[PDB]
Parts: C-alpha cells; structure tokens; sequence
C-alpha cells in the first residue's frame, strides 16, 4: 500500500521539488540581472 | 557587426526560423544571439566560444 | 535548455558520487540490517 | 513595502526608481517565506496532538 500513496498524489515529494525550485529561481534572477541598466546609460556595455 | 550590432563571438548557419519581419535573436538570458546579413539572406547564429 | 543557456559565467559541477555508487551504499545497508 | 517607503507619493522618483530591476520582489518573496516559515514554527510546535 505504501506505493500507491506516492504513485496517486503529486504533494508527497514538495521537500525535494523546493530545493531545485529555489536553485533554479536564483540563477533565473541572477541572469535576468545583468538586463538591468542599473541608473546608467545603457545595459549594453559596448554603446557606452 | 550588423546595422549596429557590436559583438564577437563565434558565427555560424542559423538553421532557425525568421519571419519576414524579424532579424534580431534574443535567448532566455535576454542577450542577442542571432541575426539575418542584411547583404546575403541567410541567418546566422552567434554561439559563444 | 535553461541548462545550456547558462554558459554566462556559471557551471554546475558533477557530484562526486555518482547515482549508482548511493544505490550501492543503499544496498549494502539494506543486505546489513536484514542479515 | 516597494515603494512607499523609499520614495512614497513621489511620480519621477516612482519613474526612476523601477528601471533597477526586481529589487523588491525578491525583498518580498523573502519576507514571505520568514512569514509563513514563522507560522510553521508553532503549527510544528503545538499541534503535536
């Protein structure tokens, strides 16, 4: 019987499923970063 | 360098799809990637090195 | 393909220990405990 | 708060203020997480029962 309770629902594995979560949000956000201008001419470096 | 597209970066065949409209190329990263040689029609892919 | 798409500067390295090396600890363990 | 506190009712600095980025919403996406981390902690703690 323990099979079909993690084979039926999809909330039984959250506390491993966070972890990448979180990685993969933090690397999003890092990169998404650099599109920033930051207060300056332009993000772009080489228009500088 | 392309209409005002300063960069480097190793040039390849772009074997992806344009509209007729469109010549830029941005990625996830939100960075260009590919352009259309104004010149010539063929698309071309900047890969990184 | 996010994973490719990150060649800006950042890498994800291998773990050490592969998948099959935890699976053979696991099975060491299970042959220990019911033995 | 995004903005209220760094320059409330002001509309240039609200103007200035965005092109930063996502600053503050990963300011909130943490405040979030210690708010419903804070009550996990007693749901945890009490209600053993």
């Amino acid at each position: 019987k323990i099979q079909d309770s993690l084979s039926s629902t999809a909330s039984a594995l959250g506390k491993l499923q966070d972890v990448v979560n979180h990685n993969a949000q933090a690397l999003n956000t890092l990169v998404k970063q650099l599109s920033s201008k930051f207060g300056a001419i332009s993000s772009v470096l080489n228009d500088i | 360098n392309f209409n005002g597209l300063k960069g480097t970066g190793v040039l390849t065949e772009s074997n992806k799809k344009f509209l007729p409209f469109q010549q830029f190329g941005r990625d996830i990263a939100d960075t260009t990637d590919a352009v259309r040689d104004p010149q010539t029609l063929e698309i071309l892919d900047i890969t990184p090195c | 393909l996010i994973c490719a798409q990150k060649f800006k500067g950042l890498t994800v390295l291998p773990p050490l220990l592969t998948d099959e090396m935890i699976a053979q600890y696991t099975s060491a363990l299970l042959a220990g405990t019911i033995t | 708060d995004c903005t209220m506190y760094i320059c409330g009712d002001s509309t240039e600095c609200s103007n200035l203020l965005l092109q930063y980025g996502s600053f503050c919403t990963q300011l909130k996406r943490a405040l979030t997480g210690i708010a419903v981390e804070q009550d996990k902690n007693t749901q945890e703690v009490f209600a053993q029962v």
